[PDB]
Formats: structure tokens, sequence, C-alpha cells
């Protein structure tokens, strides 16, 4: 009985361990690229105004 | 709108003796109950305790059906030999109860499958009700035998032979053990020496919480036809774990701060299930949450969000919206002499998962061991059965095990 | 004893009970911040254009 | 003269409409301007309640402003749907919709010149969505040349009431894309978020959400009921917002919305209304418009305002956010002004934006629908009632090609 | 016309600003409920610099409160003139920095300053032609130093062509409340040298000695110090709110007072400041105002200018006065004490007059002197910082949160070149 109790707790602990979120990290990466694109886009436009 | 209740056996009508006490104490809203009942048993001892009890005049004399002699923990006796003379009188009354009714939601049956009357003539009553009405719902709240706590010996034979008909006759089947309820009264209610009376009182609380939507007006009402869709994803998978919160004493209740968030949590821990099984081994297929009393839709909405984002429990890969909520305004009532304190709000959760697949597998070995040596089989066969239905009920539960394993994947 | 040892090392590996929700909620909030920042950068660029 | 009849279906529709008739009755009441334009909503209100559970009808007569409906207009079943679209669309509808069509025809011919019909319902429930859907279909083949409005709430995974929400939402939108003239998409997630952020309520019961939806519905029909410096009826807005006949799902916002703690600390000017109107956190749908573009936009204003301020402000919001609008349509914004404000305010506004970010929700539901329908969960409660397999495939196909044309035009 | 939004950070910033809005509202005749009750038209014509009419005579201050603890915000709305601020302007965290500059600049800043910037952006676009921004904070705390510091850097990147004031109290060894004061001071100033347009150096020692000897107070609670600081801040902006014979806006003073772009830390004084035993025995003349103005003990910083030379100096006078007295007084105080003024700039003192005194006084003044003696403070904190850093004491909350070793070395280097370039230009 005590072995089964301990085993369930290990399985719970393994479930809880943080796991990398692929569907979200790639979003962050894509967001930064568009951000950097707009910065370079902005500097050309400021040059045009002067 | 009305719904009538049938009670079979020593366990059935004692559960009813507490359930109807709560209904009269709780009460146009009464129209769904006022009683539209029938007690029936083979032993006259427990029915005739009602006939002389405090509720002598409350029940019409004919209602209380009673046979001549008991089936004696014998499914075959209570299904083939003695059932055949009393079941016809019972259902030929229940018909005129339905003719009294106009908007019948359904029937609800109370039985314990360990015995002969609760199991045998339970299934027999169910088979003639299914061919007579078909479409009308029949909610069966049954009491299955516990794994380690047990009172009889031949109950594995009864439980398998009863289940074979409980599959395709009842619509919504709620399991309830005795060890799990004993643990509930020991853990939360801190009653170290409980009897059957305390068990039956909190069983009535669950029943009342799922019919209060018909009786009283809430923010989000839910009928008996609603459970029919929202919790059974397959026509032969209807077996529901039950839970309730807050099951709490009279002093602890005032000390603690009962709210919606924590009771939604407490209704999900395996320390509060009405059936001895661990849903950590299983995956939730669907959940249903009846909220009574002082509930706004926001915090119930917020509570189901936290459950979904936790990882201690998991859902099937099929249901992103794996819940069905329901809110009613009137708070739960209390019974003098009862142990549950008055609460502004309570939650009765009815779920469906694959943890139930463990109880059947656990049941199989005990039945299998006895059957292999042909223990006690001579009692049932001389009653009118054969070796055919023993083996065929066995393979029916084998199919059910593979079914749960297939759907759970 | 061996199962107990595996339990303790897995317990240390999860980095705590509350760890998973914090990392999950932090990356979600990070998503929101980049979205907010991207809007302001777009506004500046479009204002420059006019 | 120009007439709008009201239909309320299901529990959601009935309680929303009860609040709706409270605010309209209070709006029409000192002034003689109130008496001249009550034929549009009165003859007793020109409304028809419709449900299957008597608790909602009793709940309607119990509350105040519940004794003003004509009891003959309480057309009403008895058995109940049970969140089953097949029950709401094939079994229970088949004997109650004939009765609703009797009463709706009587309420339509009672007036001289109909402008249109106005339906308030849901897309997750059975007797609200399905029956109201069938009702809409019966109305479309009888009166094709009349206007039609459907304020429909759409379910979100964050506000997940029932288990079969996707099975009902997908089927319901399959009928809306052909039957209704236009629809105003609502949801409970955005409504709850709005009462948190802007309204700052601690206990937002349904009364508040239904009060918010009611303010929108009162705002869209103010031009008929009151004189204005620039009038825009329902047909005028429809042609200015709908570029293609199937692209008629809108997002709505109402202004001004401030907490009772800050009501006296704020100013009420047209620039101040426009900042809150175009705020992405102020849409009453869970579709972030900055995830796409605007096809067109419309702003209905109420109160004595300078029209020049209206036009120059709308031009500004189009020049500043120049990437969020469609290219082959310059001047994407339609505007209108009426001189009578709602009771308790000086100056109000109503935003209707036809954006292409709404395709997120339709795609957002399809993955739940495809999740269930892949392995046939909950399917028999729909199949054994009369529906077949090809209906779900058809419903899925229309969802997919719909998000494609938003994606196409985006 | 020209508009200045107000930004208060941390506990010190919040309490300083509370007394500021009380004093200002009294000058314009707005009661604590937020309605107008003045008499002269001169009060109603220039309240757009600091307020917005909301609805029906409701004037709300154009201010933004920002910190990390709830106690300060609650202490604002409790006291009078606490009900005048718009509740949306209470941008507000919950966890706290704990006098850890990294937590105020890297850990907790990342989740609040975006929200702070939304309110600040709304207050900038709510007005037409910004004159500048006004930030009140400390240099020894965490939530005032780090939070306000990162805010200043981001703001200068958004609106670069606009003025900016930072009223900052600095720590000193004698008044030492926190233990990590040098770590906070040197890093905070390292950011101020490259972000702020001009900064006003304050410290608590001078405030204590003003209330000891000049004011002759017995129990000087923080309400009186904040009362003193508010009079100085109202003086720097009286030119925008009231007409006069010689107006001087913020831009006019900064371009005139700052000879080199990195040398923009000022010493402040205020006149008149008199005790209740001597408020009757005095006169009110321009020369009487001038000597009490240029007094060494009357500086509102504990850095004696008579240890060095003045680079530039400014005077803002308020009240009906004769401009000849203004100009001749500045000329005389420069001719007798000729060695105390820098040589390669003639007429090192710019002066201006405004025709509206503070309520309750006939004639006041405000002094803004950019002297070279300020390097004492930079060395006084620099050696304490180097003393701590050469053994890495208190470093693990800094290096464990995101700073590296080169940041402190960068701080020392920038510290050392500023005190060296002060030494050259003197
Ligand atoms: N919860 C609960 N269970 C009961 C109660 N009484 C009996 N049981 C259960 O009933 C099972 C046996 O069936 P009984 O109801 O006692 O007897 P029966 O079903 O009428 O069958 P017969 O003995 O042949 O008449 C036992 O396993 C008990 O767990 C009760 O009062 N409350
Ligand atoms: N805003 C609002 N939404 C409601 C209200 N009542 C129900 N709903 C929504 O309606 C959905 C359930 O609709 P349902 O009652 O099943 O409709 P019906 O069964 O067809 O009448 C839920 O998602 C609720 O969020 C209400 O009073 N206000
Ligand atoms: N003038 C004044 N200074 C104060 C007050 N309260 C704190 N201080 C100064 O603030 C310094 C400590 O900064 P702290 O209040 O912790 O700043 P914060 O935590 O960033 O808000 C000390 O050197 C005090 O002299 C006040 O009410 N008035
Ligand atoms: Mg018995």
């Amino acid at each position: 009985n005590v072995l089964n109790k301990q085993r369930d707790d290990t399985t719970d602990a393994s479930r809880l361990t943080p796991g990398e979120l692929s569907e979200e990290q790639a979003y962050i990466q894509q967001l930064q690229d568009e951000m950097k694109q707009i910065d370079e886009e902005l500097v050309e436009a400021e040059a045009k105004n002067r | 709108r009305e719904v009538i209740s049938i009670h079979i056996g020593q366990a059935g009508i004692q559960v009813g003796n507490a359930c109807w006490e709560l209904y009269c104490l709780e009460h146009d809203a009464f129209n769904t109950f006022f009683p539209r009942c029938i007690f029936l048993d083979l032993e006259p001892t427990v029915v005739d305790e009602v006939r002389t009890g405090t509720y002598r005049q409350l029940f019409h004399p004919e209602q209380l059906i009673s046979g001549k002699e008991d089936a004696a923990n014998n499914f075959a006796r209570g299904h083939y030999t003695i059932g055949k003379e009393i079941v016809d009188l019972a259902l030929d009354r229940i018909r005129k109860l339905a003719d009294n009714c106009t908007g019948l939601q359904g029937f609800l049956v109370f039985n314990a499958v360990g015995g002969g009357t609760g199991s045998g003539l339970g299934s027999l009553l169910l088979e003639r009700l299914s061919v007579d009405y078909g479409k009308k719902s029949k909610l069966g709240f049954t009491v299955y035998p516990s794994p380690q706590v047990s009172t009889a010996v031949v109950e594995p034979y009864n439980s398998v032979l009863s289940t074979h008909s409980l599959l395709e006759h009842t619509d919504v089947a709620v399991m309830l053990d005795n060890e799990a309820i004993y643990d509930i009264c020991r853990r939360s209610l801190d009653i170290e020496r409980p009897t059957y009376t305390n068990l039956n009182r909190l069983i009535a609380q669950v029943i009342s919480s799922l019919t209060a939507s018909l009786r009283f007006d809430g923010a989000l009402n839910v009928d008996i036809t609603e459970f029919q869709t929202n919790l059974v994803p397959y026509p032969r998978i209807h077996f529901m774990l039950s839970s309730y919160a807050p099951i709490i004493s009279a002093e602890k209740a005032y000390h603690e701060q009962l709210s919606v968030a924590e009771i939604t949590n407490a209704a999900f821990e395996p320390a509060s299930m009405m059936v001895k099984c661990d849903p950590r081994h299983g995956k939730y297929m669907a959940c249903c949450l009846m909220y009574r009393g002082d509930v706004v839709p926001k915090d119930v909405n917020a509570s189901v969000a936290t459950i979904k984002t936790k990882r201690t429990i998991q859902f099937v890969d099929w249901c992103p919206t794996g819940f069905k909520c329901g809110i009613n305004y009137q708070p739960p009532t209390v019974v003098p002499g009862g142990d549950l304190a008055k609460v502004q709000r309570a939650v009765c959760m009815i779920s469906n998962s694959t943890a139930i697949g463990e109880i059947f597998s656990r049941l199989d070995h005990k039945f299998d061991l006895m059957y292999a040596k042909r223990a006690f089989v001579h009692w049932y066969v001389g009653e009118g059965m054969e070796e055919g239905e023993f083996s065929e009920a066995r393979e029916d539960l084998a199919a059910l095990e593979k079914d749960f394993e297939e759907v759970g994947a | 004893s061996e199962m107990g040892s595996t339990l303790t090392t897995t317990r240390n590996n999860m980095g705590g009970i509350f760890s998973a929700k914090e990392q999950s909620t932090a990356v979600q909030k990070r998503i929101k911040l980049l979205e907010n920042r991207l809007e302001k950068a777009y506004v500046k660029y479009n204002q420059s254009i006019t | 003269m120009r007439e709008i009849v009201h239909i309320q279906g299901g529990q959601c529709g009935n309680q929303i409409g009860a609040k709706f008739w409270e605010v309209v009755s209070d709006e029409h009441g000192d002034s003689d301007l109130q008496l001249e334009r009550i034929n549009v909503y009165f003859n007793v209100p020109r409304a028809i309640l419709m449900d299957l559970e008597p608790g909602t009808m009793d709940s309607v007569r119990s509350g105040p402003y519940g004794q003003i409906f004509r009891p003959d207009n309480f057309v009403f079943g008895q058995t109940g749907a049970g969140n089953n679209w097949a029950k709401g669309h094939y079994t229970e509808g088949a004997e109650l919709i004939d009765s609703v069509l009797d009463v709706v025809r009587k309420e339509a011919e009672s007036c001289d010149c109909l402008q249109g019909f106005q339906v308030c319902h849901s897309l997750g429930g059975g007797t609200g969505s399905g029956m109201g859907t069938l009702l809409i279909s019966k109305i479309r083949e009888e009166y094709p040349d009349r206007m039609m409005l459907t304020f429909s709430v759409v379910p979100s995974p964050k506000v997940s009431d029932t288990v079969v929400e996707p099975y009902n939402a997908t089927l319901s939108v399959h009928q809306l894309v052909e039957n209704a003239d236009e629809c105003m998409v609502l949801d409970n997630e955005a409504l709850y978020d709005i009462c948190f952020r802007t309204l700052k309520l601690t206990t937002p019961t349904f009364g508040d959400l239904n009060h918010l939806i009611s303010a929108v519905m009162s705002g869209i029909t103010c031009c008929l009921r009151f004189p204005g410096q620039l009038n825009a009826d329902l047909r005028k807005l429809a042609v200015n917002l709908i570029p293609f006949p199937r692209l008629h799902f809108f997002m709505v916002g109402f202004t001004p919305l401030t907490s009772r703690g800050s009501q006296q600390y704020r100013a009420l000017t047209v620039p101040e209304l426009t900042q809150q109107m175009w705020d992405a956190k102020n849409m009453m749908c869970a579709a972030d418009p900055r995830h796409g573009r605007y096809l067109t936009a419309s702003a209905l204003f109420r109160g004595r305002m300078s029209t020049k301020e209206v036009d120059e402000q709308m031009l500004n919001v189009q020049n500043k956010n120049s990437s969020y609008f469609v290219e082959w349509i310059p001047n994407n914004v339609k505007s209108s002004v009426c001189d009578i404000p709602p009771k308790g305010l000086k100056m109000s506004a109503t935003f209707i934006g036809n954006s292409t970010a709404i395709q997120e929700m339709f795609k957002r539901v399809s993955e739940q629908f495809t999740a269930m329908f892949r392995r046939k969960a909950f399917l028999h409660w729909y199949t054994g009632e009369g529906m077949d397999e090809m209906e779900f495939t058809e419903a899925e196909s229309n969802m997919n090609d719909l998000v494609s044309e938003y994606q196409q035009y985006q």
C-alpha cells in the first residue's frame, strides 16, 4: 500500500514539472522580428522627412 | 413539471426514508414532489416500520408495497422466483402515478446492487419500465459494494449480474460506495463511529441539489434532460463519480471561510469522492457542477478556469469545454438532528472519467476467483439460472473494460 | 528506498510546486507586453507617413 | 411609421429583452418629441416572447415592467430543449414555430410600413439558438425585402458554460451566414472583462451585462425615433458597412463607460468619446482588432454636438492608424448624429466595426469542433434525433471558407 | 497654453507632491472638493497649465502618482485635497523593491513602467503644446530611484525635444536612513547625467538646518519640509501662470543657466523664510530679499557654494517690485564678492520678475545657482561607493538580479570624469 502511495506522488510530481511551451515561444520570437523590422522601417522614413 | 421516485430494498427505502424527510422539511414549487413515491421490498419489516412511524398519515396506505418473504441476498431468487409475483403489482401502480402526472421529467430509482431485492427485482422493474416508456429518463443512484469494506459474501455474484442490466436500462448511473462515505464522515464530518442513518442523510443532500433546479428559480437552471447530453459522450458510458462540498460540521463551518473558489477545488480532490476510486489514474471526460444558494456566475466562471490550468488532474484530449455549470438561488436546508451546518452555498459535482474503469477491474478478480471453483453457484442455479448467464455477464464486464481503455486513449 | 530516492530527486527537479504557473503566467504577460509595444511603434511609423 | 417588431428567444434572449424594454419604455416616458415616434416600438410593446421553459416567462411577469406585455404574445412550449440544437431545430421547433409565425404575422401586419425585425438570442443554447435560427429562416422566405437584426452572443473557451457549445455554435452560424441581413457578435468574456476594467464592478451579475447589451440596441435605432442633424436608419448603415453579401458579422462598442467613482472626474467631449470608442479593449467581442484590418467602421452619436468635430476626429483616427484599414477603400468610416441623448447622459456614442480580426473566433471554434467531431463524442444525442453526418461536414466547410474570405480580403 | 504634467515616484515623491497640489490649488482658489471659488480673472486664465476642467467647475490636477506600496497611495486619498486626483492616475504595483535599485530598475520596473507610460502618454496628448515634465523623487530609495530613473530614460526617448525637471533629494552621511545609499546614489546619478535635461539637487541636511535656525521650529515633521520644497517648485513655474515685467519660462532658464550640456545640477534657495518671532520685525525690500537669498546657510542643499565659485546663477522674483532694484542688486552682490564668481563669463546672474506674490506674503524670491561646489557631494558618495565595492559587500542582490561587475565600474568611471570635468570648468 505504501509503495503505491509513493508511486502516485512521483507520477504527480513528474506531471507538474514545467515543460517548454513551443506554441508560445515561437510567437515571442516572431513578435521580436516584426518589432525589429519596424525599427529599421522607421529610420528610413525619418531620413526621408529630413 | 414533476418527477417520481422509486425505492427498492432494505437500502433503497431507508435512503428514501431520509430523502423524503428532507423534501417535506424543505417545502407551487412543491408540485414536482407533492408523495409521488413507491416503496417496495420483499421483507415486510422495514416497510412496516414506516407504516407505524412518525410519517403514518403522510404516505397513502397503498403506496407502501410489501411482499411476503425475502429474496435473501439471492439475485436469481429476487429476479426469477419471487420477483415475478410482486413486480407486476408495483409497475401497474407506477403507471397510474404517471397518468396522474402530465409533464413527467422522469423516474429516479434507488437500489443497492449487493442484495437480492435491490439488485434482482431492481433490474426486473427497470426492464418493464424501459419497454413501457422508453424515452422518459430513469436516473439510477445505486450503491455498489466497496473493495475492502463488505457485509455480504456472494455480493460479487450479485453486482456483476445486476450491472449487466444497469448498462442498457438506466440513463444516468451514479456510483456510491460505503467505504468512501465512511471515509467522508470520518475525515470531514469527524464522526468516528457512523451508522447507516448518517450516510443516508448526506445521500439525500446530493439528490436534492440536482433537482433543486426544477423546483426553484436560479440564475442558470438545468433539467434532467440536460445531464443526458452534457455528461455521457457515448450511449454505454454513463457511470458518474459524485462529490459534495462543503461537507462540514457545525463548529468548523463558522470558523472556515466558505467561498466559491475553494469549494470548486474541494469538490475535485479524491479526498471527497463518494466512490472509492482515485481519479488521478483516470482522465476526466466531462464535469457537471451544481451550485446552490449565494452564487454569482463570475466566481464559478473563474473557478473552472483555475481547474483547467492546473496539472494535478487532466482531461481527455477531446473536450476543451469539459464543463457544465448550473446555478440555483435557494440555499440548502438543514434537518434537526443532522450534522451538516447551514451554509450560504454548496456544490454537488457529478463527473465522468476513466477511474471507474478501475472498480470494474477490481471487481472482476473477486467474482472470477469464486466462479472458477463454482462456489455458491448451486444456490442460484436451483433458483432458475444456468451456467450460461454467469459466463456471459463475465464477458460483458470484460468488454466494458476494453471500452473504457479504448475511449480513454 | 530506491523509489523514495527517485521521489526526492524528482521533487528537487520540479523546482517547487508554484513554479509551473509562474513561468506560464510570465510568458503570457510577456506576450501582452510585446503586443502593446508593437502597437505604439506602428502608430509612430504611420504618423511619420502622413 | 417605420416599424421594428421584437422577438426574444430562449432564457438568454428573454432576460436581455426584459432589460431592453425597460430602457426603451423609460426613454419614451415632458417633451412632445417622445410622443411622435412611439409607433416604432408600441401600439403595449411590439414584442413576442418565445421559450420552452415556463420559469423564464414567469420570471418575466414577476419583475417590474413585466405586466406591460400582451399575454397573447407569450407564445410558448412546455417540454424543453436541453441544450440540444437538434431538439431546438427539428423536434420541438416543429410544433411551436407555427404558433410563433401566427403571432409574428399579426404583429407585423398591425403596422403600416415595416422597417425590419429585431431578434435577440444566443448561439450556445438549444431553444434560443436553434429555434430562433429556424424562426429566422421562416421569416426570410416570407418577408425577404425587410430588414433583420440579430444580437447573438457567441461562446468562448474562457467562458465555457456547456459541453456542446461548439456543436451548437458551428451549426447556428451555418444558418446566420445566409439568413440574417447583419449580426452584431457579442460574448460573455469581453463583457465580463469590460465590467472589470472600465466599469470596475466587483459583482457583475447578468443584470449588468444585459444592461450593457440593451444600451447598444437602444443606440442603433435612435435615428428612427428622434430627429437628428444627420440621420442614418438601419438600411443606411448596412450598405455602408457590408462590402460583400456574406461579410456581415460586426463587433460593437458603447461609450461613455466609466466607473461610478470617476463619473465626475472626467470630461465628455467628442475627442474623449472617440479615444474610448476605438479602444481595442472596448470591443464587446473577444476579437482583438489589431490582429487584422478594418474593412469599414461606423459611429452613431447622440446629443447636441458640432458635426465638424465629428468628421475631423474620424479623419484623424483614420490617418493615425493607417495600417489597420483596408487599402482599396479610402474613408472607411460612416458617421451619424442624433440630437436626443439617452436618459442620464449628455452625449453618447455607439461603434460598429466590420473588421477582419473576427476570423480568429470562427477559426478558434473550429478546432474545438474538429476535436470533438474527429472521434464522434456527444454525437448520438444529435444523430438519433434526425440529423445526419453530412450536416456537420457542411457546417465545418462553411466555417472554413468563411475564415478564408476574411483571410482573402485581409 | 504651455502644459506641464506632474509625476511623483515613491514615498518621498508622493508626499512631496501632495503638499504641492494643496499649495497650488490655494493659489488658484480651488477648494478641496475641486470647484472654483476665486474672485480675480487672473486665477481662471492660467489653470490650463496644471488642471483640466472636467464637468461643471470640476478642476482635476494633471498629476500621476506612481510607487510600489499601497500605504503611500492610501495616505494620499485620506488627507485633504486627496479627493481631487483622478483615480485612474494611481498607477500602482504591489510587491515592492525593498531599497534594492536593481529591483526598481530591472525586476519590478519591467512590469510597471509600461503602465505608468500609458497614463503619462495620455496626459501628454491631453494637452496641446507641452512645456515639459516634472518629476519628484529621491536618490537613496529603491522605488523612487530605480523606478523614476527608468521612467526618465524612456520618456527622453519618446519626447526628446521637451524640457524636463527632476526635483531630487540626495543622501548624505549625516542623515543616513538606508545602508545601501551609495549604491543607489551613484548609479542613479549615472543615469541622470545622460537623460535628464536639468536636475535640482536637494538633500535632507539643509532642510533640517533651515527648520532649526531660520524657521526656528520645535517639532519639524515631514509636513514642513514638504511645505518648504513646494514653495520652491511653485516659484520655478510662476512665470507661466502669471504675467509680469520680465517673464522667464523653463526653457529660458535652462538655456541661459547651463553653459555645458552635462553640468546641469543646481543648488536652490528660497526667500523670504522667517520665524514667527521676526515676521513682524522685518522689512520687505529687494536688497533685504537678496542678502537672505544668497546666504550660504539658506541654500536648500548642504553644499556650501563659498567653498567654490559660481558658474551661473538665477533669480525668480515675485511681487510688485521695481526692475532697477532687481538689476542693481545683482550687480552689487557680484562686484563686492568678485572672487566667488567665475571669470570667463561676465554677468553670471540672470534675473526675472513676476507680478503675483504667493498668498499671504507681500514679496518673495527664488534662487537657482549653478555653482562648482557640487563636486563635493559627488566625491562624498563616490568614496563611500568605492569603499563598499572593493570587497563586494551587499552585491549579491545586485549581481544576482541582473547587474554585472562592469556596470559598477561604469558608474565609477562616469562619476570620476564628471568630478574631473567640474574641476576643469571651475
Ligand atoms: N447507504 C446505505 N446502504 C445500505 C443501507 N442498508 C443496506 N445497505 C446496503 O445494502 C447492501 C445489501 O442489501 P440490503 O439493502 O441490505 O438488502 P436488500 O437489497 O433489500 O436484499 P435482501 O436482503 O435480499 O432483502 C449492503 O451491502 C449495504 O451496503 C443503508 O441504510 N444505507
Ligand atoms: N449576457 C447574458 N448572457 C446570458 C444570460 N443568460 C444566459 N446567458 C448565456 O447564455 C448561454 C446559455 O444559454 P441557454 O440558457 O442555454 O439558452 P437556451 O437554453 O436556448 O434558452 C450561456 O453561455 C450564458 O453565458 C443573461 O441573462 N445575460
Ligand atoms: N522631504 C521628505 N523626505 C522624505 C520623506 N519621507 C522619506 N524621505 C526621504 O526619503 C529617503 C528614503 O527614501 P524612501 O522614502 O524610502 O524612497 P522610496 O522608497 O523610493 O519612496 C530618506 O533619505 C528620507 O530623507 C518626507 O515625507 N519628506
Ligand atoms: Mg434486503
